[PDB]
């Protein structure tokens, strides 16, 4: 009945002076726009239908046409930035924000969805959505004693749209908007739905992806223990953002990093550093690299938790991008670590896999590895042990690889290598 | 020495 209309049929119906014909044509547009294969968004826009859809959002008297137009506009806004812009340029933002108050849950939800798509376009529309006042009404939809009474899909859509208001940088969301949203995120982070948890973790990962003052806003809210708990979830869609968030947090201060350690994060890293999902291993190792860039007592907790053998493991065998993060973890470890900690690292077998990576066709990892070799030697001469160390490097082919690096197409590489070959070989 | 989800979703059903 409303299936497979032409755009011109839709235009004809929406231009009739007949609200029911308009509703029928808007639903036909919605069904057109709801098919996964090549929805004719541009034809719909070119036909001038967005302003009509937007005007239909205001027809409180005809809630079906609000819903159908909200859904049509949601799917136009889900398209390209130009398509989202067409929706915004039609005045949809204030019209959707007004629909958040709709008594019809499926219309309110659709407006949530539409605003998520608009905000999800980028910082400017995100901030324009915020400036139009979306946050208060969005959070009010979550102002219930127990989130579990909300419809599952509705709560998921709200959490997702909130995460888009937290998303994107240059600029990051307004500080006041973040402070306004955070209490609700913290609460969603304790909800038991895996998708709400995933999107809540994504939102926190966005908010912690910035300067330490941004991290601090999040950490002050006490979420780190919950993020660590979610770090141990079985659902990869949860572990992924929880780990991103934790990784972001340990890019901050030593005190912020220490909150992650105190929360027990390190006990999860045996699994994370051996995780069969490549991106988990990579992000876990990146996280480790920023923990080993911290204080010596923080390095010591990496040690006590038995994570140095896991770093040796990653360095020995992993996706190359993960090995590069592991190399950073080692150079940070050796830059900041006591002599005893660096000795322990050698006793765990770091030398051989470090050496094997010096044959990487990647200039940055070579530099990183050479820094670490240098830092390990520095600790050796504090013990009169450079000879034992040099043998080790020779015993596993490392001396050969440091030799070839002297003649290498890069200043810092040839420099640091040549230095090693004479200061210790 | 520290170093530092679909955004848009159509409704199909």
């Amino acid at each position: 009945g409303t299936v497979n209309w032409s755009v011109e049929d839709i235009v004809k119906g929406i231009n009739s002076n007949n609200l029911e014909s308009q509703l029928q044509a808007t639903q036909a547009a919605r069904k057109l726009l709801s098919r996964e294969k090549q929805p004719p968004i541009d034809n719909i826009i070119r036909a001038g239908l967005i302003p009509k859809f937007v005007s239909f959002l205001g027809k409180t008297d005809c809630s079906p046409i609000q819903f159908e137009s909200a859904w049509a506009l949601t799917n136009i806004a889900s398209g390209t930035s130009e398509q989202t812009k067409a929706v915004v340029d039609g005045g949809a933002i204030p019209a959707f924000i007004s629909l958040l108050a709709s008594p019809h849950a499926h219309i309110s939800e659709q407006a949530v969805w539409a605003l998520g798509n608009i905000a999800g376009d980028g910082s400017a529309f995100r901030d324009l959505v915020i400036k139009h006042g979306a946050i208060d009404p969005l959070l009010a939809l979550l102002a219930v004693p127990d989130l579990s009474t909300l419809a599952c899909g509705y709560l998921r859509n709200l959490t997702w749209t909130l995460s888009n208001l937290c998303r994107n940088k240059n600029p990051a969301p307004p500080l006041d908007a973040v402070e306004q949203i955070l209490p609700t995120l913290v609460r969603l982070l304790h909800h038991n739905d895996p998708e709400v948890l995933a999107d809540s973790c994504w939102a926190i990962s966005y908010l912690t992806d910035g300067p330490n003052e941004r991290i601090e806003m999040v950490v002050k809210k006490g979420v780190v223990p919950q993020l660590v708990k979610l770090l141990g979830a079985t659902e990869l869609p949860i572990v992924t953002p929880a780990l991103r968030a934790i990784g972001n947090i340990v890019t901050g201060t030593d005190e912020q990093t220490q909150k992650v350690i105190d929360a027990g994060a390190l006990a999860v890293f045996p699994s994370l550093l051996t995780n069969p999902k490549t991106n988990i291993q990579k992000e876990a190792t990146w996280t480790m690299s920023n923990i080993t860039a911290g204080r010596q007592d923080q390095i010591q907790q990496v040690v006590n938790h038995g994570l140095v053998p896991f770093l040796v493991g990653v360095l020995s065998k992993a996706d190359f991008k993960t090995q590069k993060e592991a190399a950073w973890a080692i150079t940070n470890y050796t830059s900041g670590g006591t002599v005893e900690q660096i000795v322990y690292l050698v006793h765990c077998g770091i030398i051989e896999p470090l050496m094997n990576l010096l044959s990487a066709k990647d200039t940055k990892i070579i530099q990183v590895i050479l820094d670490a070799i240098s830092n390990i030697f520095q600790a050796a001469e504090k013990l009169g042990e450079t000879e034992k160390l040099s043998i080790m490097i020779e015993e596993c082919g490392g001396l050969d690889k440091i030799e070839a690096l002297q003649r290498h197409e890069n200043e810092s590489v040839y420099k640091a290598s040549l230095n090693l070959i004479e200061k210790y070989f | 020495p520290k170093r530092q989800v679909l955004a848009k979703i159509p409704r199909r059903e």
